[PDB]
């Protein structure tokens, strides 16, 4: 059996936390993963004793305690996703391993200019569908999904223009018909009061 | 309650080498 | 590094329907295992091999399951009678070793079993063009993607510019939303934004194209309805730049 | 005080018989073989099975393990005869139930054909077996046992037979 | 008549308990011991040209060798632990029974557990260390040790002693 913790962590953008798991038996060595939005496992570290440091990641293995540790330092966008240990039973007869519950890791991102805007998007193809962008909004701001049913709200996500060094949240909302508008989209949610409103 | 032992898991050896 | 290969990204079957998944280990690697990794992150060992032969599985996987590593061939795990219970992501690990080193996992199979397949749908793709407002305020221009009314929740979203896919200024919604969140076969939602800078937008030249693959049924699966058979394919929508 | 032991796990491979074996080792006495045709744990004695346990099916991957490695060993590339000794467990009185030990020692390969006899004839009730147990150099021993009743009448043989042996030997035992 | 033998003996030394602690895996093939892991040299080493090949691949792999030098800790602490609570501590008293021969005092010590003892004859309460014959320790095979140590004289009091792990006191049988 494997412990895991915390069981989700939500880390600003360039700073650190620590995710550990306890053994309840011997194990022979533990491996650490990340498992990206993908769905993909990726390979963070080996050890069956001591410390290893791999760029921004560290990770901690004690055989006697029974204990394994991962720490994250200058957290950044990519490291979202969802931390897993694992590790070989050395008491165990099916040579497997066992897995942690797991660490739901979401990074914060920062927002240094924010300039909050619900904007109107026209559909290329067609000239009565349209949605509306709620953009530029800092982290701080939650998005509340829709109740009318009726029309659709996408929750917030970050986008990174890495030429310019530019990072950006937005919200989608759209509806088929046909009292919907753009300025009342997002007020299911809280959105800032000096939210940019243009006129259509 | 009694306590599982632990063991040895052996190890593959490979070939691709040979001895007179 | 050690690749390992799977196919397919998804699948879906219907109740009684076999399911086989296929698994390239790394070049080199004689050890492969096959892993069970359900909704709630819980993974169960299936089944180990060392070169061609099994060498451990459990009593699940020698009952109902089928699996094989030969020579001449892929790696297989096979469900012979596909039940509600299966639906999970399947993940195959190579290891150069038996026991002493790390396991390297593939992309993993997300296998989806229904009851039946009356309900699978591919979805409708639309591309939103950047508002004048944001243009003249931000000088950046935001498209939107949406992909609407696909069950089940197996699609991917790329964006392409000039013929090539991007990853810069992107971002696609980390799960699909239900159109009807009441339905239990309620068919999915999903919302992708592509943002470039308003000189880029601006020029007619440059066209810019939504994709969304959809993974559904193949052309062995028997589809006896009305409408057209739900299969395996590429939507899309387009939009050019504009001057203004 | 000092607690001086050496725990050993051993397990081989042999061919043509196509046979394998997995136990530990505790000072020179067996701990648990585990039977690898069923798959079971198996101690030496029973009292045992109340502090540890194993899971067998480690074992069996072990042996797989060692089958594949044997190959690759005989791609990459005589018999030693035994020592039989034998005794009596315990100082033997006439009418006292006792036990005949049959010790094979220094020996290779693991193979071996032991029959007891009493006047001169089979024993096959009241007859123990050991599993090839280690050696501190390269070679194994076995113990055979055969329960008994001491009386002036009956003479004992340990019939051992083995690949290094030109001919089958027996050791005599008589009170 | 051709064999083919893979025989492995992972061995775990204590020197004092898990204290001082010493892997030692031996790998055989046919007669001839090959190859070596010792936790104090901390990779392989070929002990033959055969188990060479063997050395140079695992050692090229620092998983494999990591996780080698924790089974010091990882296997062999770790069942030292369980052992210690009925393997170690196991005791089983001897049984000791004098008797003459042909003379020749027989002191016939036997089902005795730990192997650690201690028999000596004694001449009217003196010691006597010579023409002492014995046939040493005696490995029964099922946990017991059995042994006899005989005096070679013709006799007014001879006295076989025995210390054992599993004697607060001295066990002492006389034979006038
Ligand atoms: C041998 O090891 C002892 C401790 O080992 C413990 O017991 C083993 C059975 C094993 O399980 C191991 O893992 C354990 O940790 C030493 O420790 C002595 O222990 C007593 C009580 O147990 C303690 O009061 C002493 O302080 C402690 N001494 C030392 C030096 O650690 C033995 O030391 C011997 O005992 C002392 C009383 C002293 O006479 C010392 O000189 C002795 O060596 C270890 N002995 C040897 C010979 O190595
Ligand atoms: C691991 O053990 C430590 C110390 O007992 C405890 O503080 C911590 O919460 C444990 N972690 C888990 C995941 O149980
Ligand atoms: C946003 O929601 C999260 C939970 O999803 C909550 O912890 C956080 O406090 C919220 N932030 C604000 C500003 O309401
Ligand atoms: C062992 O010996 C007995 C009698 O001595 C014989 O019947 C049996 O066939 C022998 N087995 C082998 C494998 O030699």
């Amino acid at each position: 059996q494997v412990e895991q913790s915390p069981s989700a962590l939500s880390l600003h953008e360039g700073t650190g936390s620590a995710l550990r798991c306890n053994f309840t038996t011997t194990m022979r060595a533990v491996q650490w993963f990340q498992q990206n939005s993908r769905g993909s496992l990726i390979n963070l570290f080996y050890l069956a004793s001591g410390t290893k440091e791999n760029g921004r990641l560290k990770s901690t293995f004690n055989s006697k305690e029974s204990y394994s540790t991962l720490h994250i330092r200058d957290a950044q966008l990519e490291d979202s996703g969802t931390y897993f240990c694992a590790a070989l039973r050395a008491t165990g007869g099916n040579n497997k391993l066992t897995f942690g519950q797991g660490t739901v890791l979401s990074v914060i991102p920062d927002i240094q200019n924010p300039d909050p805007a619900v904007y109107q998007l026209r559909d290329s193809k067609s000239s009565d569908k349209s949605v509306c962008l709620f953009t530029d909004f800092d982290s701080q701001t939650n998005v509340s999904q829709s109740k009318d049913s009726d029309v659709y709200i996408t929750d917030k996500c970050v986008l990174d223009m890495r030429s310019m060094d530019f990072k950006s949240n937005s919200a989608v909302a759209w509806s088929n018909k046909s009292d919907f508008a753009c300025a009342n989209a997002f007020n299911n949610s809280i959105i800032p009061e000096d939210t940019f409103f243009p006129s259509p | 309650p009694a306590d599982p032992l632990a063991f040895f898991s052996s190890a593959i050896k490979g070939g691709g080498g040979s001895l007179v | 590094d050690p690749k390992v290969i799977q196919t397919p990204r998804y699948l879906v079957k219907g109740q009684g329907q076999k399911a086989k998944m296929r698994c390239i280990p790394e070049k080199g690697h004689p050890v492969v295992f096959w892993y069970q990794q359900n909704k709630n992150n819980e993974f169960k060992f299936l089944i180990n091999f060392q070169n061609q032969e099994v060498l451990q599985q459990i009593d699940m996987t020698e009952k109902r399951f089928s699996a094989e590593c030969p020579s001449n061939s892929p790696c297989s795990l096979e469900i012979q009678s596909s039940e509600a219970g299966d639906s999970a992501l399947y993940l195959c690990a190579s290891s150069l070793n038996w026991s002493q080193d790390t396991q390297y996992f593939g992309p993993g199979t997300r296998l989806l079993v229904l009851e039946d397949l009356k309900n699978v749908f591919p979805p409708e793709v639309a591309v939103f063009e950047p508002s004048e407002a944001e243009i003249s305020h931000t000088q950046k221009a935001t498209l939107v993607c949406l992909a609407t009314g696909f069950y089940p929740d197996h699609v991917e979203l790329s964006w392409w510019v000039n013929g090539k896919e991007v990853h810069s200024g992107v971002c696609t919604d980390p799960q699909p939303l239900k159109e009807q969140p009441a339905l239990n076969d309620s068919r999915y939602a999903l919302s992708s934004r592509l943002r470039v800078s308003a000189t880029f937008w601006q020029n007619p030249r440059n066209h810019f194209r939504c994709q969304v693959q959809f993974y559904g049924l193949s052309e062995n699966d028997e589809w006896t309805q009305d409408r057209a058979k739900p299969v395996t394919q590429i939507v899309s929508a387009e939009a050019w730049g504009r001057a203004d | 005080i000092k607690e001086e032991h050496t725990i050993i796990q051993a397990e081989f491979y042999l061919l043509p018989d196509k046979r394998g074996e997995f136990m530990f080792d505790f000072d020179g006495d067996e701990i648990f073989h585990v039977d690898i045709e069923k798959s079971e744990t198996i101690w030496r004695l029973e009292e045992f099975a109340k502090f540890a346990s194993f899971e067998a099916q480690g074992a069996l991957a072990n042996i797989a393990v060692d089958k594949a490695n044997l190959d690759v060993m005989k791609e990459r590339s005589a018999n030693v005869a035994p020592e039989v000794t034998v005794l009596s467990r315990s100082p033997v009185n006439l009418g006292e139930p006792n036990i005949l030990i049959c010790f094979i020692d220094k020996f290779s390969p693991p193979v071996v054909n032991v029959t007891w006899l009493r006047n001169g004839r089979p024993v096959t009730e009241g007859v123990s077996e050991t599993v090839f147990l280690p050696r501190d150099d390269h070679l194994f021993r076995k113990f055979h046992y055969l329960t008994f009743l001491p009386s002036t009448d009956d003479f004992y043989d340990c019939e051992v037979d083995h690949w290094g042996l030109e001919e089958p030997l027996r050791k005599h035992w008589e009170f | 008549r051709p064999w083919f033998l893979e025989y492995c003996k992972s061995e775990c030394h204590f020197y004092n308990g898990t204290q001082r602690v010493r892997l030692l895996v031996r790998y055989f093939y046919n007669l001839e011991e090959n190859l070596r892991f010792d936790s104090d040299v901390g990779e392989f080493r070929a002990v033959t040209e055969l188990g060479r090949p063997d050395a140079e691949n695992w050692n090229s792999q620092p998983e494999f060798l990591e996780q080698k030098r924790a089974e010091v800790d990882t296997v062999c602490r770790h069942n030292y632990e369980i052992f210690d609570n009925f393997l170690v501590p196991r005791r089983v008293e001897p049984t000791v029974t004098v008797y003459p021969t042909k003379n020749l005092l027989v002191c016939s010590v036997s089902d005795f557990y730990p192997g650690n003892i201690e028999v000596r004859w004694f001449r009217n309460g003196k010691e006597e260390k010579t023409g002492i014959v014995s046939t040493g320790l005696v490995r029964n095979g099922d946990w017991t040790f059995q042994t006899l140590v005989m005096l070679e004289t013709v006799p007014e009091v001879y006295t076989c002693q025995v210390e054992h792990p599993s004697l607060t006191d001295p066990v002492t049988v006389e034979w006038k």
